[PDB]
């Protein structure tokens, strides 16, 4: 690997550096080579991780929409055959937004999952790996995409049940899990009732835990609960 | 789209 | 080339589709294709050559700022030692941003300048050739800084001389040249004097032609008049 | 920074 030959503090140094400057794919690539020397990552290391790769992956779903939509659009009774370049330059980047995710599930599979037994890292990355396969399912279309959908479920299931038994309902990694489960559940799994469930029942559990909070995590708390908050009323 | 984190 | 394959109509047709994707990388790299084509680019064709390296040599400029105000930050007394780290990433990009625009650069050099001969392709390449110089010229700190510099100046004289013999004063065209030249001037060359008094001939000299234009070219010619009146009002 | 196009 290109980041081989620098040392892991200059790598998170330099993935600091790249978020302050928006370079994500930088930031990205050098948490990769912060990854591949072999070590656990802190927490803050694995936030550095997964913002590079959700800055990155979420430019690339946000491109590869607008291409889709061009595409449906020319698919359409009255529209004009305008050759194959739409289709060919939404698989380039289908393409490319897959090459990412199987990077980032790689990395979790070589070896960060298997290496983390705290609650915290361990739902951290599981949830990090349902959140890929999401993103692959969101673009699939083959023989593969059942299984696709079932890998990201069994990633977030697994990691819905360590959250439960080991962490506050407060807690934001589990808030977020859950936020991130219940939009599977609504946008890839055609489960609209359990997103609300999910989504309803989190958030009035957490709202029965906030007293036990410091100033700092109830402002934590508070945000996620929000955005569940935000996708309800959407969905309702 | 919904908001995730 | 990677584009050497593809249809000129179809790198074209490709590059539209990156600008409406907001994936300007591809959208310069497709363009980058189409001129090697070898043939004149229209006036759509050079639009879409010029939007795709503004936008990447844009975003590469803004992160060496970020970069650069870090590293002038670490030099000041009482600063902390952080090792090499800051440089090393600040030259990285440098490196990058001088890349993209010594493609631009050669582009023009290989052929579209020499094959440029309406007033309007041949000011905007110059006028492009400027720019890309003006870019080098923030970062340069060696013994070629000053011809850097005399490159940009150059290539801005050559497009002016062109644009007030064959061009009136509301071209977009040449009022883009003027107000950038202008900057030029007032960031590069250390000669704000000079800026101002380009600015407010190039403004007052429009103002007095919008009266021969359709409430179309008005438009256009306004948008720019009003950005030479914006550095006016910052300069003065 | 200066308006530029
Ligand atoms: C190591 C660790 O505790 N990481 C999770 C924290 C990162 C910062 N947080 C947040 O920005 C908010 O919640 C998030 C953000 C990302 C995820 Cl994956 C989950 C929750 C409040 C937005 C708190 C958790
Ligand atoms: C072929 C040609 O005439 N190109 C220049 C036009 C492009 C669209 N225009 C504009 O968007 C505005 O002026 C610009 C933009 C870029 C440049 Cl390099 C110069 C002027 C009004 C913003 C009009 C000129
Ligand atoms: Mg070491
Ligand atoms: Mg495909
Ligand atoms: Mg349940
Ligand atoms: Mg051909
Ligand atoms: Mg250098
Ligand atoms: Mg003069």
């Amino acid at each position: 690997g290109a980041m081989g030959s620098m040392e892991r503090a200059s790598l998170i140094q330099k993935a600091k550096l790249a978020e302050q400057a928006e370079r994500y794919e930088d930031m990205a690539a050098f948490m990769k080579g912060a990854v591949e020397k072999g070590e656990e990552l802190s927490c803050e290391e694995r936030n550095l991780l997964s913002v590079a790769y959700k800055n990155v992956v979420g430019g690339q779903r946000a491109a590869w929409r607008v291409l889709s939509s061009i595409e449906q659009k020319s698919n359409e009774e009255g529209s004009e055959e305008k050759g194959p370049e739409v289709r060919e330059y939404r698989e380039k980047v289908e393409t490319e937004l897959q090459g990412v995710c199987d990077t980032v599930l790689g990395l979790l599979d070589s070896h960060l999952i298997k290496e983390a037994g705290d609650a915290e890292s361990r739902v951290f990355y599981l949830k990090m790996k349902g959140d890929y396969y999401r993103y692959l399912a969101e673009v699939a279309t083959g023989d593969d995409k059942k299984r696709i959908i079932d890998s990201a479920r069994s990633a977030y299931q697994e990691a819905m049940d360590i959250s439960k038994k080991e962490m506050p309902p407060t807690n934001p990694i589990r808030l977020g899990l859950a936020l991130n489960f219940s939009v599977f559940h609504y946008e890839i799994a055609n489960s609209p009732e359990e997103a609300i469930s999910l989504a309803k029942t989190t958030f009035d559990e957490a709202m029965a835990d906030l007293h036990t909070l410091s100033e700092d995590s109830y402002k934590d708390s508070t945000l996620i609960m929000q955005l569940l908050r935000d996708n309800l009323t959407l969905w309702t | 789209f919904p908001a995730t984190v």
